[PDB]
């Protein structure tokens, strides 16, 4: 897994390829890593994919409820802080670590959590199997007041050093654009650098191969 | 109709609570006890009435200590006064175990008053038939708190509560007027018993035992005290004096 | 301290009557009146904002509240009893529904998940019965547009068009009269705004009249754009001046 | 980690590294360790990142609600709601904070919390894994009513040894000042310290 | 009037009083005479015992609560059981916790406290009994009169329970005597028993009629019954 | 069957007399109170009345401060007021540990209304005989007042009148709001705010008031702050060289 | 306290009845008729609703008859909102045991247990009971075609032919009088019909006013078939029968 | 040791043209020994199908519970569960059980009645969502069903051809399989009509 | 583990059970009856931990008894089953799970065929013609998929069973002491007192 978040002038950017693995077998090869917490907050998933999912959702569900209780906006230190309180009670059992961010009445927002409970508040952050060689490559091409094309070159690049260096990482980039007076545009599927080539021979299969027993029609209608 | 004053937490067509105005009554109906500020600390004092020979002298305490530097009188149904410092107790305690100084006493007011008022939201639970006055020094100054039985409470120069509550407040009153720069703990002290002696014209059929408590910065070490041995006597003396 | 109204306070009366029950429903007949009517294309629900004072803002105060994006309600009665309806009903989509299903509940179950609250204050120890009446006006993707009526016993019936409040019986014969299976969205609108002229006393306009619609889906009004499936909220609050260009229309 | 807090003429300095590590990973090197929970009341924390954090909400949260009631808190009260967590949650704690605040009436003050939950009111305070390797030098450099400027040459010259010496330490020196005119952030960048 | 304010004991009445209360103390002044009296060495309790027939036994008044404790009941004898009980684990409390023997004006507070925490609550009915503590502590010998209504006094002497203002008369004009008995039990239980027989009017007190507690300096709380208070006939 | 008046169920009415009886007793300490925004700020004003001569003049007081940004000013008697301010400033500390933010002055409001609206409905709590008036400069909304009643009611005011002279004080602000054609008062400073709520207490109740007969509280960005008696003495200096 | 306020709706009249389940019945006979007919190869169950108007979308609308299970039905006299309270707990009830036992549950086991509810609320708990009267139609292939009624009291019986709701004396008279043990489902539709049109309080019986559902073992199937009938198939029924 | 190798058994679902197959062995073992050739893993609820592998007392009782919840949604919505519906209950009902989790590997097959779409979807343990358009695995020959689906399987495929590649993925994956076999069972689910054939294979 | 054997033939369910108890060093018992009757019609076979062996099977008994006399009526050999597999199944993951191996064997008078079911402690239920617990089926199931015939009679029932037995007296290591053999049927449920030399 690698996960990406890049602040640029006016609003934030996140970023995730899009292979699921479970154990050294591909599980999926173009699944969404990329969570949405509120229209304008969105989250980035590593580690325990059920956990990550589900974490989101909470927060995302007690978010809705809070916004329409306020008759306000949500903020991304609201989803922050209840999702560290969460992640605290269990001891680091919920194995959800997330790079959040959005836009809100505040501005501009940059956070990532671990399974503990822990924060950390930066420009440029990731997480994952692939964060070092994102890491790497956002220590070298970082530099402040970004515009919103490089901050998309930038994370999307993070990615790349990801898919290919990451043997826990590949398949696609999945791009999630937050600016501070527009809608947020989730990007999937942004760069697609790992498409198949077609098979050598086509194994459709001669109808009567396969030996049949007992053949039946099922009754779905009650 | 009728029946708005058999239910506690009922209120009245004219918005009122009877139950607790009931209470009142029962501390009207008691000893009267009263508090003075002074210059940098506190005096309390209360009525003892000696019903029989048969009475052990200087035994029967009534004014109560909560923490170290905090001291209660109330006037009324004894065993609910006891029953909120009790709480009192439990609140300073918990005070000092979460925020290590001793509860200040504008916090410590509260404390009690959040305790009377919830007594007064309920039909299960009877109002406090006590009013009580208390008081001590901490961090900024001396306090002085009169509580009613509804949970309403006020800063004083001067409190009384009880059977004569009249002839103290209009002798308190007396010395707002006369000494605007502050009286002194010494004084404060002489001058609770008179304002007893006084009040005590109202009940003067039964014999009474005088008890004054004080805490001041000066003269105790900012820690509650009670008035033994010479000093109370020179009190009960200067209090003889200016009754004849 | 501890609750001892263990017991109802809404029995049964000699002649079968639950006395708490209609004392409810008259308090629904003292309150503003408020409208549903539902078109081919949408539904639409109306009633007026009867301010208490002019120094008080009106806009901060709102009749009409969302559920769910494609779900919104309006009121007869008690003001106190209907927000904390909204913050149940709210929540009782999330908790009963959407954290099981992934998806917002169809109109006609959220109504059943509001009239079980209503119910339990009915039977429950030691409460009153809602002093309210709702109307829920929603759309799903099988049932298709929908409005209901929910009472203070917590019943509750499917409606075309319908009005509840203090002119409720003269607003549903003029609802009667002009009511057609063939009605287009605007239509309603227009005759929403008709029947409950009837209503109001004072000013009529798009600052004393408050009216949502649950119509099309609104992708303006979503915050995010690059999921297909996810087009937007079918609930919209009309604002006042969109009111006031229809007004010059009637 | 490296933090310290050191009580002088005018008030209170407190002083933290930047560096957070998983194992030999730097997972941030711009973190800040110096935590407010009230206006003139701080705090350094070391350990567990999760824990501190955790710790210090809830401290800021008592200490808002005490302002509510009873006005501005002392020094001595927010390390004793500190204590309060630290000493009861011992078992599933781990969590080494500084404490250090200013107040008009008691100047500058530093309370120290272990691992164990215990208090400890010093002039000056050093703790983390890379306060070891300081002790010598903050023993013998360390005098009591320094002025501002010394005080910071002190904690700058500390922890750039502490930062040299320990991995886990690193990054920026932060430095936060409290005293009667009010708050100030201070950052001091490698370039600076390393050569010192 | 009254049949308003006195459904439960959580009712004020217009004037302030409470009639569950007043009516519990009402218990005391049906039930049997009991005196309590002291002096600086000793501590004394005389109780008249009552039978329900000539073939039933006389129902006991005093009940020991710790070695150097010890009170007398007069009403209901279940709720004297009860007080009865918990000042026996307060006194318990005391010696295993603290290695301390339990104050007598600390004993009464616990009595006063319990019986205040029936008097607020709604369900809960005021004890019906009144119960006279005599004790031997570090601050010498004491006699405590317990009402219902939680007030506690400290007393030289005192006496309660039916036609007890007799005895009450006595002890407040024999006060300086029997103050002054010092180092002489016997005296002392003479002094309590001529103050008992002042309340008599239906019959004299007998053998088996009579009941006498005492605890002192050197002597430990111990209940004379039947042959044992013969000589004081 | 006679009891509908004794607790809060519904009459043949349809009406809660519980309810209607627990306003009744906001007037109870005959205490007036009003509140208006500035350009950005927030002001309200309250009667300072203090009868006997025992008492300490520091400690009589109605107007608390719930948070760093929010205050409430009280019509009632003090025991429930006292109950209001410790539940709303509990509300307020656990609202900013639990969603990382300061709570907006209707959110509160919202809350507290909420909570009186349980005592309407179920029969063991009864109505707090207060009516509150939420005061502050919301980083959203600008200056803000919200008040809540007995009934659970709540809703925002451009300007407010509370006590047993409010009609007087509300139809005062009325024509002045008429006059002005805008909603609050076009004032740099807040002194001037606090000027302009003295001289339209005093215009509508027809009382002049000294240093002690009044009580300030202002609402500024990031701060709420009651005013000394001396502060009071400096605005009402101004006020009489206008005069 | 609250003793004062207490209905007692769990105790007693002198005559040996119980207060609030008499009441809840009167409450019964003042809402809408409804009829089950069971037949030798099906059951029939018809409903009169209650307050009807013009625009009341009738397509969406369910009142009266409720669907438990694949083979179970119910038929609604009294309060709507206390019967779904019911209706719900008899869905899971119903499940539970095909979890259980991977069986359909019998209709008398369902039956007694929401009997048994409604009991409960009889003798303990101090709440109102459910002021609803139930008509249960159902199949198991144990007794075959099954009718049930259950009442406020939770007292549950097995019938031929009953009526629930208003005019229940009148219909159940009409009932008796052409009912026979060798009747058809048509026979039976035609029945119900003509029974609720006698006994209607309004001026004609017609499709917007009625529920209807039939409980018919197919014939060219061979499983038993749960049939809630659409307004338009109302409307046909009715002309059919001799009605229009 | 490991509760999802005790019983054995596999699953596997594929999309095509306008239908979606849905396929598993009949297997039931416990550890070496053979127990049962008739233990079906492919259950239904309307016309949305549900396919579970795993430790066989938890494919049963989650078979039960899904049953339970179904019925009880088609009487409150009055209409039958939806295929994108129901992977999401399958989800937060594996994930209500997030600390003791039922040893499953559930897999969800069926076309939307409304759309016409055809819709499949995988799960792991404890409720992760893996929504794949091509095909989805589970079961005891997981690698082996993998290697099979990747090189057999192509896009849009007609009923009667993605039968023989669903078929022959299965039948090679289990004879790659000691747990797996015994038999195989085969849904092939269209708009209309469902086809159930049981395949022959090897019984060793 | 003790030897639990069942096999449904034409017209009944003949369960084969182990007589001998073992506890540590010593066989305290040759003549253990390892059954019970659920109901006329219904019989259920037990093995494996020492004490929740007898008290999970009592259990079971008493609630299908419990339901006779509630509804007048006996439950299908699949009723029962699914009941006695949910209640396993909620055994497994409580505190302290029983560890009980069971087999029912009974045959249902409204279809008027014989039905086995095999049960384990984890909650897996299969309707099959013969089934064993533990080590049981690695001797027999040989013999059983060889001559087993689904119109066999209960003598020929009897004969297999016979020969299963020959080949766990000559292989197992462990003196089970023989076997109870028990015919469900019609009829009800008979014990075959001559097994030990039939």
């Amino acid at each position: 897994t690698t996960i990406v978040g890049v602040k640029f002038n006016n609003g934030v950017v996140i970023a995730a390829d899009t292979r699921s693995t479970q154990g050294p077998i591909v599980a999926d090869k173009n699944c969404a890593k990329l969570h949405r917490i509120s229209p304008k907050i969105w989250c980035a998933g590593a580690g325990t994919a059920a956990d990550t999912e589900a974490v989101t959702q909470l927060i995302g569900s007690n978010i809705e409820l809070h916004s329409l209780y306020t008759s306000r906006e949500p903020r991304v230190v609201s989803a922050l802080q209840m999702l560290k309180q969460h992640l605290f009670k269990y001891q680091g059992h919920i194995g959800a670590y997330l790079i959040v961010a959005g836009v809100d009445p505040t501005g501009s927002h940059l956070f990532s959590i671990h399974a503990h409970g822990s924060t950390d508040v930066g420009y440029y952050l990731s997480l994952g199997s692939g964060s070092l060689a994102a890491m790497a490559v956002l220590e070298s091409h970082w530099k402040q007041d970004l515009t919103k094309e490089e901050a998309i070159k930038l994370a999307s690049d993070a990615i790349q050093a990801g898919i290919w260096n990451d043997l826990g990482s590949g398949s696609n980039v999945d791009v999630c654009v937050m600016e501070i007076g527009k809608d947020a545009e989730y990007l999937r599927n942004y760069l697609t650098p790992n498409v198949r080539e077609e098979k050598q021979k086509s194994y459709k299969f001669p109808r009567g191969t396969t030996a049949v027993l007992k053949e039946s029609i099922v009754n779905i209608c009650d | 109709g009728t029946g708005y004053d058999l239910s506690n937490s009922v209120f009245s067509p004219d918005g009122r609570n009877f139950q607790v105005e009931y209470a009142v009554k029962a501390v009207e109906n008691g000893t009267t006890s009263i508090g003075i500020k002074c210059n940098d600390g506190v005096v309390f004092a209360v009525e003892k009435l000696i019903t029989s020979k048969l009475l052990v002298p200087q035994k029967n305490v009534k004014i109560q200590v909560v923490d170290r530097h905090i001291g209660c009188v109330y006037s009324g149904l004894i065993p609910d006064g006891r029953h909120l410092v009790n709480r009192g107790r439990e609140e300073a305690a918990s005070f000092k175990k979460l925020y290590k100084t001793p509860i200040p006493i504008p916090a410590f007011a509260d404390r009690l008053g959040q305790y009377v008022q919830a007594h007064t939201l309920y039909n299960s639970v009877r109002p406090f038939g006590v009013s009580t006055i208390f008081g001590g020094v901490d961090k900024n100054g001396a306090h002085l708190y009169m509580l009613e039985p509804s949970g309403s409470y006020w800063g004083y120069k001067g409190a009384a509560t009880g059977k004569g509550r009249q002839s103290a407040k209009a002798e308190l009153e007396k010395l707002v007027d006369h000494h605007p720069e502050g009286l002194s703990a010494r004084e404060a002290v002489k001058q609770a018993a008179k304002i007893i002696y006084l009040a005590h014209e109202d009940n003067k059929e039964k014999d009474f035992e005088l008890e004054i408590s004080w805490c001041s910065l000066s003269e105790t070490n900012g820690l509650h005290k009670f008035v033994k041995g010479d000093l109370l006597q020179e009190a009960i003396d200067f209090a003889q004096k200016e009754i004849n | 301290m501890t609750d001892r109204y263990s017991f109802s306070l809404t029995t049964f009366s000699p002649s079968g009557k639950l006395g708490q029950i209609d004392y409810a429903l008259t308090a629904v007949k003292q309150g503003v009146t408020s409208l549903g009517i539902k078109a081919t294309n949408g539904v639409v629900i109306a009633t007026e904002k009867k301010s208490s004072s002019p120094l008080a803002m009106s806009e901060t105060l709102s009749k009409v509240s969302l559920l769910t994006p494609d779900i919104g309600a309006v009121y007869s009665g008690m003001g106190p009893d209907y927000r904390v309806l909204v913050d149940k009903s709210r929540k009782v989509a999330h908790t009963s529904y959407k954290r099981i299903y992934g998806e917002y509940p169809p109109t006609k179950l959220l109504v059943s998940e509001v009239a079980k609250i209503m119910q339990e204050a009915t039977q429950s120890g030691g409460v009153r019965p809602f002093g309210v009446s709702l109307l829920i006006a929603g759309h799903d993707e099988f049932n298709g547009f929908s409005l209901y009526q929910v009472d203070p016993s917590g019943s509750y019936f499917p409606w075309k068009a319908t009005a509840i409040g203090k002119g409720s019986v003269a607003a549903k014969t003029f609802l009667e009269k002009r009511w057609n299976d063939e009605l287009e969205l605007e239509d309603a609108i227009h005759i929403a705004l008709l029947t409950l002229k009837e209503s109001v006393e004072g000013e009529f306009n798009g600052d004393t009249i408050e009216l949502a619609i649950i119509g099309d889906e609104n992708p303006d009004l979503l915050g995010y754009t690059g999921i297909p499936t996810d087009k937007g909220p079918r609930f919209r609050k009309l604002t006042s001046q969109e009111i006031n260009d229809r007004l010059e229309a009637l | 980690t490296s933090i310290m807090a050191v009580t002088f003429k005018d008030g209170v300095i407190l002083g933290a590294d930047s560096r957070t590590t998983t194992g030999a990973y730097i997972a941030n090197r711009v973190t800040d360790k110096l935590t407010r929970v009230h206006d003139k009341i701080w705090c350094c924390r070391s350990g567990s990142a999760a824990d501190t954090q955790a710790i210090a909400d809830i401290v800021q949260y008592h200490l808002e609600l005490y302002t509510s009631q009873y006005g501005t808190p002392s020094t001595e009260t927010a390390a004793s709601v500190f204590k309060e967590l630290c000493y009861e949650n011992k078992d599933n704690l781990t969590a080494g904070i500084i404490v250090a605040g200013y107040d008009d009436k008691n100047k500058g003050e530093v309370y120290t919390i272990p691992l164990g939950g215990s208090v400890h009111k010093l002039p000056y305070a050093i703790a983390g894994s890379g306060s070891t390797f300081i002790y010598g030098y903050c023993d013998k450099n360390f005098r009591e009513n320094m002025s501002k400027e010394e005080t910071v040459d002190f904690i700058k010259h500390s922890l750039s040894q502490a930062i040299k010496w320990d991995g886990s330490s690193g990054g920026v020196i932060r430095m936060v000042v409290l005293t009667a005119a009010g708050v100030e952030r201070l950052i001091f960048y490698p370039d600076e310290y390393e050569q010192l | 009037f009254r049949n308003n304010y006195d459904g439960d004991t959580v009712t004020f009445s217009p004037t302030g009083r409470l009639f569950q209360v007043e009516y519990a103390l009402e218990a005391i002044k049906q039930g049997s005479v009991t005196v309590g009296l002291r002096s600086n060495t000793h501590a004394v309790l005389v109780a008249l015992k009552r039978n329900a027939d000539e073939l039933s036994s006389y129902q006991k008044k005093i009940i020991k609560c710790d070695e150097h404790m010890g009170l007398s009941l007069a009403g209901l004898a279940p709720d004297a059981r009860v007080l009865s009980n918990y000042l026996r684990q307060q006194c318990n409390y005391s010696s295993l916790v603290f290695n301390r023997k339990l104050a007598v004006e600390r004993a009464g507070h616990l009595l006063c406290d319990k019986a205040q925490k029936n008097t607020q609550s709604y369900g809960g009915r005021p004890y019906g009994v009144g119960l006279l503590i005599i004790g031997y502590d570090k601050s010498g010998a004491h006699l405590l009169e317990f009402q219902p209504s939680g007030n506690v006094t400290e007393l030289y002497g005192t006496a309660i329970g039916a036609r007890s203002q007799g005895a009450k008369t006595y002890l407040e004009r024999t006060l300086d005597t029997f103050i002054k008995i010092d180092g002489n039990p016997d005296e002392l239980i003479k002094a309590g028993v001529e103050a008992i027989s002042q309340s008599l009017r239906d019959e004299s007190l007998t053998v088996d009629n009579l009941s006498i507690a005492i605890v002192g300096k050197d002597t430990p709380f111990t209940i004379y019954d039947g042959e044992a208070v013969a000589k004081y006939i | 069957a006679g009891y509908d008046r004794h607790i809060t169920i519904f009459s043949p009415e349809g009406r809660l007399y519980q309810v209607e009886y627990a306003f009744k007793a906001t007037n109870q300490t005959n205490i007036n109170s009003l509140a208006v925004r500035g350009k950005d700020c927030t002001v309200v004003i309250s009667q300072k009345k203090v009868p006997d001569k025992l008492l300490d003049p520091t400690t009589v007081s109605y107007i608390f401060c719930i948070s760093r940004t929010i205050g409430m000013v009280v019509n009632g008697p003090i025991p429930d007021a006292r109950n209001a301010a410790l539940r709303a400033k509990a509300e307020a500390a656990e609202f900013r540990y639990k969603y990382g933010y300061d709570m907006p002055c209707d959110v509160l409001a919202k809350r507290m209304a909420n909570l009186s609206q349980i005592y309407t409905q179920r029969a063991y709590m009864r109505p707090l005989g207060v009516i509150l008036t939420f005061v502050s400069v919301d980083e959203e909304l600008g200056p803000s007042i919200y008040k809540t009643d007995p009934a659970g009611y709540y809703v925002g005011y451009k300007a407010t009148a509370t006590g047993p002279k409010q009609q007087e004080i509300t139809t005062n602000l009325e024509n002045h709001f008429k006059k002005s054609k805008i909603d609050h008062i076009n004032e740099e400073s807040w002194e001037k705010v606090v000027e302009f709520a003295i001289t339209h207490m005093i215009d509508a109740l027809g009382t002049e008031f000294s240093k002690n007969d009044l009580e300030v509280g202002v609402a500024t960005k990031d701060k709420f702050f009651t005013l000394s008696a001396e502060n009071i003495e400096e605005r009402l200096v101004a006020i009489a060289e206008q005069d | 306290g609250s003793r004062r306020y207490d209905s007692r709706t769990t105790i007693f009249s002198p005559e040996g009845r119980l207060y609030q389940v008499e009441y809840a019945l009167e409450s019964i006979s003042h809402a809408g008729t409804a009829i089950g007919i069971m037949a030798s190869d099906g059951i029939v169950l018809a409903a009169e609703r209650k307050v009807t108007s013009t625009l009341l979308e009738q397509d969406t609308s369910t009142e009266k008859l409720y669907k438990l299970n694949d083979k179970i039905a119910v038929a609604v006299a009294g309060l709507t909102a206390d019967a779904e309270i019911l209706i719900n707990t008899a869905r899971i009830h119903a499940q539970n045991y095909l979890k259980t036992y991977n069986e359909d549950i019998p209709v008398e086991i369902l039956v007694r247990r929401l009997s048994d509810i409604k009991q409960g609320y009889t003798q303990h708990g101090g709440l109102r009971p459910f002021g609803v009267s139930f008509i249960y139609a159902g199949y198991d292939d144990r007794y075959g075609y099954q009718l049930y009624t259950s009442n406020p009291s939770g007292n549950y019986t097995g019938w031929k032919a009953i009526s629930v709701g208003a005019n229940t004396s009148a219909a159940q008279t009409l009932l008796q009088m052409d009912y026979k043990d060798d009747m058809k489902v048509d026979d039976a539709i035609e029945l119900a019909l003509k029974t609720l049109s006698k006994t209607t309080d309004s001026s004609a019986l017609t499709y917007d006013r009625l529920e209807f559902a039939t409980i018919r073992k197919g014939a060219n199937d061979g499983e038993v078939y749960q049939k809630i009938f659409k307004p338009q198939e109302i409307k046909d029924i009715l002309v059919k029968t001799g009605i229009t | 040791s490991d509760p999802s190798s005790i019983n054995g058994g596999i699953v596997v679902a594929m999309t095509g043209k306008d239908c979606v197959a849905i396929a598993c062995d009949l297997r039931l073992g416990s550890q070496s020994l053979g127990v049962s050739n008739k233990f079906e893993k492919i259950f239904h609820y309307g016309h949305v199908f549900l396919g579970i592998t795993g430790l066989a007392t938890d494919v049963t009782t989650l078979n039960e519970m899904f049953r339970y919840k179904t019925n009880l949604y088609k009487l409150k919505e009055e209409r039958a569960i939806e295929p994108e519906t129901f992977t999401q209950l399958v989800s937060s009902s594996l994930y209500e059980r997030r600390f003791g989790p039922y040893f499953v590997g559930p897999v969800v097959a069926g076309i939307n009645s409304k759309s016409g779409k055809p819709f499949i979807a995988g799960f792991d343990l404890i409720g992760c969502i893996d929504e794949a358009k091509d095909f989805i695995v589970s079961g005891t020959a997981s690698d082996q069903l993998f290697g099979m689906c990747e090189s057999l399987y192509e896009p849009n495929l007609e009923p009667e051809d993605l039968f023989e590649t669903i078929s022959q993925a299965l039948l090679n994956a289990a004879d790659r399989d000691a747990l797996s076999g015994w038999g195989a069972v085969v849904y092939i689910i269209k708009k209309d009509e469902v086809v159930k054939r049981y395949l022959k294979m090897r019984q060793d | 583990m003790d030897i639990i054997l069942g096999i449904r033939v034409q017209d009944s369910v003949i369960l084969a059970s182990s007589k001998a108890v073992t506890r540590g060093i010593s066989v305290l018992k040759d003549s253990d009856d390892k059954t019970r009757q659920l109901s006329p019609h219904t019989l259920m076979s037990f093995a494996g931990e020492a004490g929740d062996t007898v008290q999970f099977a009592e259990y079971i008994q008493a609630n299908i008894q419990l339901y006779s006399i509630r509804e007048d009526y006996e439950l299908s050999p699949q009723a029962v089953s699914s009941f006695v597999r949910q209640e396993l199944a909620k055994s497994i993951r409580s505190r302290r799970p029983y560890q009980v191996n069971v087999l029912i064997g009974g045959y249902d008078k409204k279809k008027n065929k014989p039905e086995l079911y095999q049960i384990d402690y984890l909650g897996t239920k299969v309707e099959l013609p013969y089934g064993a617990h533990g080590y049981s089926g690695f001797y027999t199931f040989s013999l059983l998929d060889h001559h087993y015939r689904p119109d066999m009679t209960t003598e020929e029932g009897l004969d297999l069973l016979k020969l299963c037995v020959q080949e766990l007296e000559k292989r197992m290591p462990m003196d089970f002491k023989g076997v109870i053999v028990k015919i469900v049927d019609k009829d009800g449920i008979r014990q075959v007192d001559d097994f030990q030399a039939q």
